[PDB]
């Protein structure tokens, strides 16, 4: 509708990419340093 | 609000108190 | 303005929206209304903007903690008599599911915490969507908020028509 | 309420869906075809690593979604002729049950709506009565459809009709907005005068306790 | 929606509001509602001019 | 038999399947009413 929902929708969406952005590159890197 | 701290802190007391009796049990 | 250049002669009918006053009649006679129509406020309509983010942060860091705490202190105690634990406190958080005594209470005050945060969740995003901000700035003449000539808030008439009149003529 | 809004939200959740399908399927170093699409309903539905952190935070988003839905749908919640323009009026025998309204002979309302649709004032003659409590028998008897008299009055008896099960169509569609006055004689000297108490007496405001303890419309909703 | 609609919007209590109160205006033999004796209220109701 | 009755108050947590459902359903009817309780205090 409005901002009230389309500005935390907005929000919700690029805190799902970074976070997945992050959780990918953290995940491999702890995979390679536990397994050397 | 006030009243809501209150009302989601009496619950912690009953928790605390359950794992003080399961930890002592 | 009009009505001098009606009575100097340089008018002879008024076509065009007058109100009907006892001082324009002592002098200018009208002919019968069109229509009867009084006379209203007009206030700019803002759309409030405000999400419940913005409302509360102290008691979001708090229940960060204090989820984190739980459920370690509880694990060690489990322990007695980290990755996985944080994953099935997060498991537990989306659904209550699962998907010697200890267990049990955990559950039971784990499902009671969800529940009261909800339920007060709910209960604020009602409250704060069905007592947002209001279009009534003023209900009329008796309204107090236009009894106060405050500076704050700057209202008058755009000129000395029949509102100034009524205006005049009022005992208070 | 999901007239134009619909689309978006239909949209945005078939979009983000495929965002998250997609990923899951990406995320495969069970089946990516067989449990990406029940996780991504049992995280939106109530009751139904890397994949785990963003499932339960778009969970925690649905379940603020729909809880802001279900607080939209509280506030929403809250809360047949018009006129002679319809063709009730002009074309009665189009409908099996005939239409019939009251009027009043050696009045001024036929009067007046006899100059316009002259075929209007015949089929009114066979209807005649010769009383205004005529009419309300008639309506609460259910012996009359509708009843076309001076607004003042209908208002009057509609506000203190029994049950307000009497009601007039919406306000401001009286064909006429006439009024009443005062029966002066021509040429006599008062027009000076009359006209001016009355002005007097609507710019300082002398009718409102009147027309609060003299109309008194009972029947307000809200 | 059904639940909270009937819940806040359950009978009230409100009957009346004053001598401005359009159910005290009527006087219909449904509601029954008369002064005790001859007191002041029978002589502020005679003294109204509606 | 603790675990199912929690899971059937608790809105995500054949003799026996049958009352288990109908107490399930009763308890979100109860916690509807409860909500729009506090809703009308609010
Ligand atoms: N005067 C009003 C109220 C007075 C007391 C309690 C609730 C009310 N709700 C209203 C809602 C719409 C208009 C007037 C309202
Ligand atoms: C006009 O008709 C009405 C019928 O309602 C009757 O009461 C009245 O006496 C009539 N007037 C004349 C002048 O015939």
């Amino acid at each position: 509708t409005f901002e009230n929902m389309a500005g935390v929708f907005m929000l919700v969406a690029g805190g799902i990419v970074a976070g997945i952005f992050l959780i990918f590159i953290e995940i491999a890197y702890k995979r390679h340093k536990d397994a050397r | 609000d006030i009243d809501n701290m209150a009302g989601v802190f009496y619950m912690l007391a009953a928790a605390m108190a359950l794992s003080l009796i399961t930890f002592i049990w | 303005g009009m009505m001098g250049e009606l009575l100097s002669g340089q008018a002879d009918m008024i076509v065009a929206p007058l109100t009907i006053n006892n001082e324009r009649a002592q002098y200018i006679e009208f002919s019968k209304p069109f229509k009867y129509q009084g006379l209203t406020i007009l206030v700019k309509k803002e759309i409030p903007r405000s999400f419940m983010q913005p409302f509360q942060s102290t008691l979001w860091l708090l229940v960060g903690l204090s989820v984190h705490v739980v459920a370690v202190m509880l694990y060690l105690l489990d322990r007695f008599s980290l990755s996985s634990a944080m994953w099935f406190s997060w498991g537990v958080l989306l659904n209550s599911g699962i998907g010697s005594f200890s267990a049990r209470i955990l559950g039971m005050v784990w499902a009671g915490f969800a529940m009261i945060i909800v339920a007060s969740y709910t209960a604020n995003l009602a409250a704060f969507l069905v007592l947002d901000r209001p279009e009534e700035r003023i209900t009329g003449i008796n309204d107090p908020r236009l009894r106060n000539p405050s500076d704050k808030f700057i209202y008058a008439t755009v000129k000395q028509s029949s509102v100034d009149i009524y205006f005049r003529r009022q005992v208070c | 309420f999901s007239a134009s809004v619909w689309v978006m939200m239909f949209v945005m959740l078939l979009i983000v869906s495929a965002i998250a399908v997609f990923v899951f399927e990406y995320f495969s170093p069970s089946f990516t075809i067989g449990k990406a699409i029940w996780l991504l309903w049992g995280l939106v539905f109530n009751n139904s690593t890397t994949s785990k952190i963003m499932v339960s935070v778009w969970a925690f988003f649905a379940v603020i979604f729909l809880a802001s839905y279900t607080a939209n749908l509280a506030a929403f919640m809250i809360q047949q002729v018009t006129g002679l323009s319809d063709k009730k009026f002009q074309r009665p025998h189009d409908y099996s049950p005939p239409f019939r309204f009251g009027t009043v002979p050696n009045g001024s309302t036929e009067r007046n709506i006899r100059n316009n649709y002259p075929y209007m004032h015949q089929y009114m003659t066979k209807f005649n009565q010769k009383g205004v409590e005529d009419a309300l028998v008639s309506l609460k008897t259910g012996k009359l459809d509708a009843f076309i008299y001076d607004a003042a009055v209908l208002n009057y008896k509609a506000g203190r009709d029994e049950g307000c099960k009497l009601v007039t169509i919406g306000s401001g569609y009286i064909f006429a907005t006439t009024g009443y006055g005062i029966a002066l004689q021509k040429g006599s000297p008062w027009k000076r005068q009359i006209d001016l108490a009355l002005l007097q007496f609507v710019g300082d405001g002398e009718m409102e306790e009147l027309e609060t303890c003299w109309l008194t419309g009972i029947c307000h909703n809200e």
